[PDB]
């Protein structure tokens, strides 16, 4: 377990590893937004 | 009521029912 | 089998040296365009 | 999104409630989670 | 139902287990003991299984809930000559095996009660495996 | 310069078979591989495959069959040790310990790496785009996973693919028993790739064949309608497209042909990449999906599933392979 | 009157109907539909002693429309038939959905081949796609119909699910030694060569393209309307002649070969299954089963496959067919001395 | 500008190729700094994820951690026998990485959204400007060498590394005397990659590790200064095209081989990857099984050395092909394994009977009792116990995951290297977009058939 002083994040620490797997998704999102121009 | 309205619904009026059933199956305690 | 080990060492040396010095013979100039 | 506003819900909930009320187990003869070992392979043709 | 009811001691008193208590013990079986007791036997020695016939024929009779908890308090042999709490995980010896350092008396009671409230559920599917 | 004449002759696109610098490595490696394989497949003595002094008779003169012959893998007593012709005492313990397999494998793997490089070489000398080697990298990855990567991961060259038909079948069964490859998703992708590549091969061939332009008579082969080097397109992309679109729907048939052949390349190549990778992660004992004891009833009894039945057959294979060679109950890698 | 309906069915819509669409759409929709009904809801507990639905707890890999009960024999298992007596649930507990699905599927396959023929006739192309589709139908009829008809019942057919097929594969090795079957070896050769041809032809075309554009994206260097080859067959012939020793020079022969290879492989495997219906097996080589038995030192990979087959057979069959009630004690089961 | 397909030549799906062109260098820098930020983002967040789900009862390798062992190997957080002394250092590194990710993300967003689209002054590089690109190569080599020397200095001065071969168990200790012998250090490079030798994977002490790192740190400082001060020589002019895709392809091939090497290190080596943290290697787990089935038979009076298997070979102990005393069974293939709980059983001829029977010093059994039943075997949904076994145990080894992942990365990067090598050669040649219809090279070649004249 993480230190109790900083044991307020909870699901935040769950989110941060899969944060970079969303950047590759948002790349496809931005390319759709411009329309793959 | 046309041909367009049957070849998109006979596949999909059941399919949403099936998906609702299978989503309920994720909450069955056995 | 020491002599056979030497023959294998020299044969491998010769073929890999052919490969290596043949790829320092200006190989990208061996294209049809230029 | 007008004629299908409740049409998609009613159908989806129908399938959900078909499983959830237990009608599926009676609809297909599926054993409930405690009917398995109160095993019966049917051994005869004309009268299962 | 009657599956919950297990031998408590060697005096003779069938003690019933709560379904939730049994499940809680079952989980803790698969976190600190399934390392090498997964299935019904022991991987270190393939002769000392966690079966009814083996535990009743243990010396002393360890087919009891209090018997199993007292085993976990003191690892001995199948006849009980040398109390070798070092080759085995031990409730007293947390230094050699840190797996039960967080387990209380209720945890030991539940894990010992789940081992003896499968064998009439399974039969020949826990004793030594289905061949 | 004599050397410039040599480099002209090696890199020459005038040769009947292109040599190149990858081919000057490839040709001797094949020479050794082919020589030792044809030698060992016919006349090798029995090989002590599992290191327990139980010779396995794998060659065609030791009472053995084209289906059942194999250059038998190198002894389990050797493991991953370099065991050439000269580190053995004699020419008969080397034959006995499975040295021919290791010699064939250690020349066959670099010969295929050099064949891939040679494919790139000739693409470069002819001015064509350089990625047929990329398509060829899929069977090469597959054959290195079962000849080098699985033996390395398991710890012995005896766990390599035997150089024989029935030896290959044996490898498949033992691999299923020990890893459950059928429930490995990379292998489901590989199966989709090989079966769908066959689907798409038959499909593309039937479509191009079906919409051929009439050039010939009925009493001569339709292949005479094409002339080698003709510039005109020999079939009708429009007609095959219209047929395929009517067959399923509108926005399904490839109109484009460059995209179409990229898909023909990409589907089986990518899926064979994935199945070679699956063999390779099972080399580190990362096996397929496991669904044993997964559906429980109310009390806790295991209801058998079809995965349980597949386990039960895999256990059948599991407790019969390498019978006189597991002294402990836990067959690790 | 009768011509109007013909003119109707031949119309240009989002999905072509045709005359074949009467024998295709009512069957395929049922067969596909009966799979989804089966694998979601019905059990194999009374036919197989196993669970094979999403409602049971199974997933997509372990759901199936399993084969009928072994006591049903080769009954068609019609809903109104005597084995159900009109009762829907008793028809689904005895594996009637397998026969519904298999019969509607073979009729759907006939309807689809008729559709391929009809659309070729309408457009005016040759019917080579229907010829190539005769290989999946040969395989379907061999595996799902001819094989269980030659066997005891429909039970020994393949179930309509992923792991049911995996059981079928391992059953065929252990009981049939199907890898040793040479017709199956030609099937494997045909399918692997079909995949090889698919990959190699696509990559060869993609790497012998002409410079018919200006951008680096060469996918825009082709128009549908153009009548010229988009890739150099001459450069491809040169490359494969100097890499592989041979090459195609005839484009039409190349694409006929791409047809011929997986279709004939798939047909040869269907011949092998037709043989396995009557148990006519390439199980063993008599010379080696003899020699290994007069010589307890003669070990080949084949003898180690025969042992593995016996191990599979004895360690599967007691729960594979539960109507037979195979009782094997733990000490007649072939172990390999664990 | 050059941001669409029409004015670049590159489709959306090959759009980072729009950063190849040498006027779009600010965007090249932006993409790189943001990618480095993403790498540090994962390095922070995944470690904090491992810390947030860390149970101190289970050692480290049952948790499924992969970054915890890398830090613990550096002597940070752990002490004697690899016991976690504190969970705060792992948190500090997991947050120090997050802060670095933030700073690098800001830099990557600046040079890709707002900063100068084309670089200048002393930062303008062209891919064909080979002195400048070699100079950037040289700065990268010099900075890499000073990291390698700084790691060696830390291993020698501040704190230390985890030494699994330390007397008893293995405690953190600072390496005072690294192996500075050129004969030893570069003798690892000439060891065969085959079994028994294990080319550089068999580095098996921390003196050799840190001495090789001191050497390569000095070698990289030297090579970096060489490339800053000496431009590419005349003999490296026509060896290969000096484009940017070439430089990428060469990086790709080297790092594909490097991933294969790291897969070998995580799978075989137990010095740089101590099994207290990563779990036992399959060789060491399979010798641990034999050692525990040996110690079962001691005490119940089964003399090991006179015991035959099913084949007349040794039932527990036999002789090697070299003739050294090794564990019998199928685990005779792993007779090259050298775990530190078994080295005090090693004598002159291997496993002598003297300090085997009245040896094992208690923990040596316990440790080998631990590594027996934690073997690298498993599935994608995390289960253990062979494969055709019951699912109860939810576990797959770290070494299995890391070796599988880096064989995957090595294979894709060898493919990507072949892709860019072919494409770089073809693009420089001037035939990477197809065959010229006007003149096709095969049409201007003489026939290969010997009969044709
Ligand atoms: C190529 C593409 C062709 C076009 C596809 C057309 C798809 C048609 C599908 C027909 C499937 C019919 C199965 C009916 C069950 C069956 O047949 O049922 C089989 C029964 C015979 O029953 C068996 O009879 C035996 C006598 C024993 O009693 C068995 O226990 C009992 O199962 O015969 C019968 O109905 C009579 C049938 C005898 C002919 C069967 C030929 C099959 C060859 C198998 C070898
Ligand atoms: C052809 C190669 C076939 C054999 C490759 C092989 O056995 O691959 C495995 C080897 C690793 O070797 C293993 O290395 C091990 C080293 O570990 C030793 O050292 C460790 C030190 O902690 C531990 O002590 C461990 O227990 C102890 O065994 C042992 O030597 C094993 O027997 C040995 O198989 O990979 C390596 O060489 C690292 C390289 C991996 C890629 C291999 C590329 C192929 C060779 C390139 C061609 C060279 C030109
Ligand atoms: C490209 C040419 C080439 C290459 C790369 C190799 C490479 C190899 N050969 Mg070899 N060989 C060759 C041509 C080649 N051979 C030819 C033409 C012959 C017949 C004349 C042989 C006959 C031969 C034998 C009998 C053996 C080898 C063996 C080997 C392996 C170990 C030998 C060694 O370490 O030498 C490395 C180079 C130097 C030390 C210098 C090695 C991978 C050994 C082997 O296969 O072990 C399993 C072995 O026993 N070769
Ligand atoms: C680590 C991942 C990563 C990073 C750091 C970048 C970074 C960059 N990309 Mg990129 N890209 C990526 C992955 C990445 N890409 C992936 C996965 C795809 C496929 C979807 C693309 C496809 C792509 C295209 C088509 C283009 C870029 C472009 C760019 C540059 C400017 C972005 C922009 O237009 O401004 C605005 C961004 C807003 C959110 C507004 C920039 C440096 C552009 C470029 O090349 O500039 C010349 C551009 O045309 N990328
Ligand atoms: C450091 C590693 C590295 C770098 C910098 C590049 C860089 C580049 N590559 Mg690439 N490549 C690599 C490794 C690398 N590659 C590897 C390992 C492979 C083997 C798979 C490839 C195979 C490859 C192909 C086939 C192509 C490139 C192309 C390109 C160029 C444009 C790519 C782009 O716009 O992004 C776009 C990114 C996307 C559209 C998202 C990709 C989504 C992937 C397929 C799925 C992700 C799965 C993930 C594992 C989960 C660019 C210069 C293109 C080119 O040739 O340009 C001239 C192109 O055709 N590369
Ligand atoms: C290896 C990484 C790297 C490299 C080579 C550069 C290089 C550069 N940066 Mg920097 N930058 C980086 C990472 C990097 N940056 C990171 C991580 C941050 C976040 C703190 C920044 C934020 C930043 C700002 C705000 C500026 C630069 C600027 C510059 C240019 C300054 C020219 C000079 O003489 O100094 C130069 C090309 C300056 C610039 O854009 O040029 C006009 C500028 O003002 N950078
Ligand atoms: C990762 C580190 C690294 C990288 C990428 C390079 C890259 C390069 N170096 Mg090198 N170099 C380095 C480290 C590095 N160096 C170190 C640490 C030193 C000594 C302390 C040197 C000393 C050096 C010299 C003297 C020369 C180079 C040269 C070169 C250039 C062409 C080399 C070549 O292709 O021949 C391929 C490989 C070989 C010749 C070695 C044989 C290996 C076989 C084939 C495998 C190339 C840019 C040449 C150059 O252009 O000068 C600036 C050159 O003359 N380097
Ligand atoms: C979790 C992952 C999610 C994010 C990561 C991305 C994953 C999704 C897949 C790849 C993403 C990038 C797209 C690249 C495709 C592309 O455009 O190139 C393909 C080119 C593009 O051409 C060009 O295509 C252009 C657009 S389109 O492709 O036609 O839509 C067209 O305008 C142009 O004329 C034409 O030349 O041609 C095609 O469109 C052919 C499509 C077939 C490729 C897929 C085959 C897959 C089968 C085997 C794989 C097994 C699966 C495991
Ligand atoms: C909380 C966890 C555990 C419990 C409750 C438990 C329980 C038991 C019991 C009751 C016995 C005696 C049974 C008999 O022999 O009749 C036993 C024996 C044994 N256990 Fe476990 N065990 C646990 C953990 C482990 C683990 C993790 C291992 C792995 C090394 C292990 C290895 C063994 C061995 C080798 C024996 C036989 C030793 C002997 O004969 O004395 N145990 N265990
Ligand atoms: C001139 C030249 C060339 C060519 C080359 C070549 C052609 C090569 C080769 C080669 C070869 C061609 C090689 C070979 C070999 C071999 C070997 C090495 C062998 C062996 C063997 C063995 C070892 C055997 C064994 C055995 C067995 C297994 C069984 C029975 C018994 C016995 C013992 C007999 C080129 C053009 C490229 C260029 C450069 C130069
Ligand atoms: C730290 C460490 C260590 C050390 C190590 C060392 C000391 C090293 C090194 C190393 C080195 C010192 C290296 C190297 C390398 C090389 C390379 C990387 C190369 C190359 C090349 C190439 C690849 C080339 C190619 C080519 C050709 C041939 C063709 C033409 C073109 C070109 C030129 C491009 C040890 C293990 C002891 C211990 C532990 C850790
Ligand atoms: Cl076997
Ligand atoms: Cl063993």
């Amino acid at each position: 377990e993480l230190p109790e002083a900083y044991r307020a994040f909870g699901p935040l620490i769950d989110v941060l590893p899969i944060l970079p797997i969303f950047f590759l998704l948002l790349a496809f999102v931005w390319q759709a937004s411009v329309g793959f121009r | 009521f046309t041909i367009r309205w049957l070849a998109i619904h006979a596949l999909a009026i059941p399919s949403v029912f099936f998906l609702g059933s299978i989503a309920a199956m994720q909450f069955i305690q056995r | 089998m020491v002599t056979l080990k030497i023959v294998v060492y020299l044969t491998v040396s010769f073929f890999v040296g052919l490969f290596i010095f043949g790829f320092l013979s200006g190989d990208p100039a061996r294209n049809p365009s230029g | 999104w007008i004629i299908h506003s409740i049409t998609i819900p009613a159908l989806f909930i129908a399938g959900w409630l078909f499983v959830s009320t237990g009608l599926a187990y009676d609809a297909f003869g599926t054993p409930r989670p405690n009917e398995y070992y109160p095993l019966p392979i049917v051994d005869d043709r004309y009268n299962p | 139902a009657n599956l919950r009811t297990i031998p408590l001691n060697e005096a003779g008193d069938t003690v019933t287990l709560s379904l939730e208590e049994f499940t809680r013990g079952q989980q803790k079986f698969n976190n600190a003991c399934a390392i090498c007791h997964l299935g019904g036997i022991t991987k270190t020695n393939p002769n000392v299984g966690l079966d009814t016939e083996s535990l009743a024929g243990a010396f002393p009779d360890r087919n009891n809930l209090e018997g199993l908890v007292d085993y976990l308090h003191n690892p001995t042999t199948y006849d009980g000559l040398t109390e070798i709490s070092e080759l085995h995980p031990s409730t007293k010896s947390s230094d050699i095996y840190p797996k039960m350092r967080n387990l209380t008396e209720d945890d030991l009671r539940a894990i010992s009660g789940h081992i003896l409230l499968m064998p009439k559920i399974r039969g020949d599917q826990w004793g030594a495996g289905k061949t | 310069s004599q050397w410039e004449r040599f480099c002209q002759w090696i890199t020459s696109t005038e040769n009947r078979l292109y040599i190149g610098w990858f081919g000057v490595l490839m040709l001797p490696l094949l020479g050794v591989s082919i020589t030792v394989f044809v030698t060992a497949f016919i006349a090798a003595p029995p090989v002590d495959i599992d290191g327990i002094r139980e010779p396995l008779s794998g060659s065609l003169l030791y009472g053995n069959n084209i289906i059942t012959a194999a250059v038998v893998p190198t002894s389990n007593a050797i493991g991953l040790h370099f065991y050439p012709i000269w580190e053995a005492a004699t020419l008969d313990e080397w034959l006995y310990n499975g040295g021919p397999y290791q010699m064939i494998a250690f020349h066959y793997i670099p010969a295929l790496l050099c064949y891939l490089g040679r494919e790139w070489e000739l693409s470069y000398r002819l001015g064509m785009r350089p990625w047929i080697c990329i398509a060829y990298s899929a069977p090469v990855a597959a054959t290195i996973s079962v000849f080098l990567i699985y033996p390395i991961g398991q710890g012995s060259f005896s766990d390599g693919l035997p150089m024989g038909i029935s030896g290959t079948f044996n490898f498949m069964f033992v691999f299923q028993a020990e890893h459950n490859i059928l429930m490995h998703p990379f292998h489901m992708l590989g199966v989709a790739g090989v079966l769908g590549g066959s689907l798409f091969c038959a499909m593309h061939g039937s479509l191009v064949t079906s919409s051929l332009v009439r050039e010939t008579s009925d009493s001569q082969s339709q292949n005479e309608g094409y002339k080698f080097g003709q510039e005109e397109e020999t079939y009708n992309i429009l007609a095959a497209h219209g047929y395929f679109g009517r067959l399923i729907f509108q926005y399904a048939s490839f109109n484009n042909s460059r995209q179409l052949h990229f898909f023909l390349a990409a589907w089986p190549v990518v899926c064979i990449w994935f199945v070679a990778l699956g063999i390779s992660t099972m080399a580190f004992n990362l096996n397929g999906f496991n669904f044993n004891h997964s559906v429980l009833d109310s009390q806790g009894r295991v209801l058998p599933s079809w995965a349980d039945v597949v386990n039960r057959a895999s256990l059948g294979f599991e407790v019969m392979h390498e019978r006189n060679a597991h002294n402990f109950p836990l067959d690790l890698a | 009157w009768i011509k109007q309906l013909d003119d109707w069915l031949k119309r240009d819509r989002f999905v072509f109907i045709g005359w074949s669409g009467l024998l295709l759409f009512p069957c395929s929709f049922l067969a596909i539909g009966a799979w989804f009904t089966g694998t979601t809801f019905v059990t194999s507990w009374y036919t197989h002693g196993l669970v094979s639905s999403y409602l049971e707890g199974c997933n997509f890999l372990t759901v199936a429309v399993s084969t009928p009960a072994e006591s049903m024999g080769h009954s068609l298992l019609l809903l109104w038939g005597p084995e159900a007596s009109g009762d829907f649930v008793r028809w689904c507990q005895i594996g009637g959905l397998w026969t519904f699905t298999a019969l509607h599927g073979v009729f759907g396959l006939i309807g689809f081949m008729l559709r391929q023929i009809e659309i070729a006739r309408l457009v005016g192309i040759r019917p080579y796609n229907a010829i190539a589709f005769s290989a999946p139908i040969a395989v379907y009829c061999a595996t799902f119909l001819i094989y269980p008809l030659g066997q005891s019942s429909w039970f020994f057919g393949p179930g309509f699910g992923v792991s049911a097929i995996f059981r079928f594969l391992l059953f065929f090795q252990g009981f049939h030694n199907y890898t040793l079957n040479p017709f199956h070896m030609m099937g494997v050769t045909g399918v692997l060569g079909g995949a090889l041809l698919c990959a190699i032809h696509g990559a060869t075309v993609q790497n012998t393209l002409f410079r018919d554009n200006q951008s680096k994206n060469t996918f825009k260097g082709f128009s549908t309307d153009q009548g010229e080859e988009t890739y150099s067959m001459v450069t491809a012939n040169r490359f494969w002649s100097q890499i592989f020793g041979i090459a195609f020079s005839n484009k039409r022969w190349l694409h006929f070969f791409m047809l011929f290879v997986p279709v004939t492989g798939l047909w040869m495997s269907a011949i092998g299954m037709a043989g396995l219906a009557f148990n006519l097996r390439a199980y063993d080589f008599v010379s080696q089963e003899i020699r290994a038995a007069e010589d307890p030192e003669f070990e080949t990979f084949y003898t180690k496959n025969i042992l593995l087959n016996e191990g599979l057979r004895a360690w599967l069959s007691e729960m594979d067919q539960p109507a037979k009630k195979f009782v094997f004690p733990d000490e007649v089961l072939p172990r390999g001395f664990s | 500008p050059g941001y669409d397909e029409a004015t670049s030549g590159y489709a959306w799906w090959a759009g980072n190729a729009r950063l190849i062109t040498p006027e779009l260098t600010g965007r090249f820098l932006g993409a790189h700094v943001a990618h480095a930020g993403l790498v540090a983002l994962w390095a922070g967040g995944m470690l904090l994820f491992e810390v947030s789900h860390f149970n101190l009862s289970k050692p480290m390798y049952e948790q499924g951690c992969i970054l915890m062992p890398h830090i613990a190997t550096l002597g940070i957080g752990v002490g004697q026998s690899g016991e976690i002394t504190s969970m705060f250092p792992f948190f500090a590194i997991g947050v120090a990485h997050l802060i670095g990710s933030a700073v690098l993300g800001i830099g990557g967003m600046y040079h890709a959204i707002k900063g100068p689209e084309k670089l200048y002054g002393f930062f303008q590089f062209d891919w064909t400007d080979r002195a400048k690109v070699a100079q950037i190569l040289g700065f990268h080599i010099a900075i890499l060498g000073i990291f390698a020397l700084l790691f060696a200095a830390k291993a020698m001065y501040w704190g230390g590394l985890y030494d699994p071969w330390a007397p008893g168990g293995g405690d953190v200790r600072l390496v005072t005397n690294p192996t500075l012998d050129p004969r030893i250090i570069f003798g690892y490079l000439i060891k065969r990659p085959t079994g028994g030798e294990g080319w550089i994977v068999s580095v098996n002490n921390l003196e050799d590790i840190i001495g090789g790192h001191i050497w390569i740190g000095c070698i990289l400082i030297a090579g970096g200064i060489w490339h800053i001060l000496v431009p590419p020589l005349r003999w490296t002019y026509n060896l290969f095209p000096w484009t940017g895709e070439t430089y990428l392809s060469q990086s790709l091939g080297n790092v594909a081989g490097q991933a294969f090497i790291a897969a070998a290190f995580i799978w075989f080596n137990n010095t740089a990857y101590p099994s207290v943290f990563y779990g036992p290697t399959v060789p060491e787990s399979s010798q641990a099984q034999s050692f525990v089935f040996l110690m079962r038979d001691q005490g119940m009076g089964a003399d090991v050395a006179s015991a035959q298997g099913p084949t007349g070979l040794g039932k527990y102990l036999q002789r090697s092909p070299t003739g050294e005393i090794i564990f019998g069974g199928e685990t005779m293939r792993f007779w090259d394994a050298r775990a530190p709980w078994l080295e005090p059983l090693r004598g002159k001829n291997g496993l002598d009977l003297d300090k085997l029977q009245h040896d094992v010093q208690p923990w040596q059994l316990r440790r080998a009792a631990e590594y027996m039943t934690h073997s690298p075997i498993g599935s994608l949904n995390s289960v253990a116990g062979l494969a055709t076994e019951s699912n109860a145990f939810n576990y797959v080894s770290p070494r299995t995951w890391l070796a599988s992942a880096h064989f995957i990365f090595g294979f894709f990067f060898l493919v990507g290297h072949l892709w860019h090598a072919g494409r770089a050669r073809a693009a420089a040649a001037g035939f990477e977009t197809g065959l010229d219809r006007e003149d096709e090279p095969v049409l201007s070649m003489a026939p290969i058939d010997p009969s044709l004249r």
